């Protein structure tokens, strides 16, 4: 899995 | 050949949950390039941040930060739908070029990182020794984060189903589910993987009617 961090 | 240029540590980006994900492995010859598509974890995310890291540890926070940039304007879409391609390219002079491009919108952003950036010879050796001394711990961290990110999704997708079942969900079922979501949300904040999995299991056991629909 390749997911970016969620919004701050 | 008896010598050549390599990049001395892995290079990659921070991903969900505080993990470093590698795009170029340590000791890869230079020049080199590699791309990987990434997506978003939650619905409607229109802005993302690419934080560039050098090092061998699984916690993003323990690696060397090389820089960062944002990509803005992504059409707000469901989790996992955006396709954002990240390309690392190191040229023959050691200059690292990092780009991110969202395929749907074509929006792109990039940074150039100079070859003298990052860790020196002593810090490179120390990094490899520290990653070997912490190999088990870092593996356990990565497994916790994979469970956490799964559990996070299960909380979201369950609350969405409760909302859309509405009336069709019996009160007693909704009570049980609500209490299991609370417990799961608590376990996700801790660092015991099996506790989180156990809470996912308790939630599934009370969710059966909710997934009849």
């Amino acid at each position: 899995l390749y997911a970016a961090p969620r919004p701050t | 050949v008896l010598l050549l240029d390599v990049t001395p540590l892995s290079l990659g980006i921070e991903t969900m949950g505080g993990v470093m994900t590698t795009l170029i492995a340590k000791n890869t010859t230079i020049p080199t390039k590699h791309s990987q598509v990434f997506s978003t974890a939650e619905d409607n995310q229109s802005a993302v941040t690419i934080h560039v890291l050098q090092g061998e540890r699984k916690r993003a926070a323990d690696n060397k930060s090389l820089g960062q940039f944002n990509l803005d304007g992504i059409n707000p879409a469901p989790r996992g739908m955006p396709q954002i391609e990240v390309t690392f390219d190191i040229d023959a002079d050691g200059i690292l070029h990092v780009s991110a491009k969202d395929k749907n919108s074509g929006k792109e952003q990039k940074i150039t990182i100079k070859a003298s950036s990052g860790l020196n010879e002593d810090e490179i050796q120390k990094m490899v020794r520290d990653a070997e001394a912490n190999a088990e711990a870092d593996r356990k961290f990565e497994e916790l984060v994979q469970t956490r990110n799964q559990g996070d999704h299960l909380l979201h997708s369950t609350r969405k189903q409760v909302e859309e079942a509405g009336d069709k969900l019996p009160a007693d079922d909704k009570t049980a589910i609500e209490s299991a979501l609370t417990a799961l949300e608590t376990a996700l904040k801790g660092e015991d993987k099996a506790a989180i999995e156990a809470k996912m299991q308790e939630l599934a056991q009370v969710s059966q009617k909710l997934m009849e629909i």
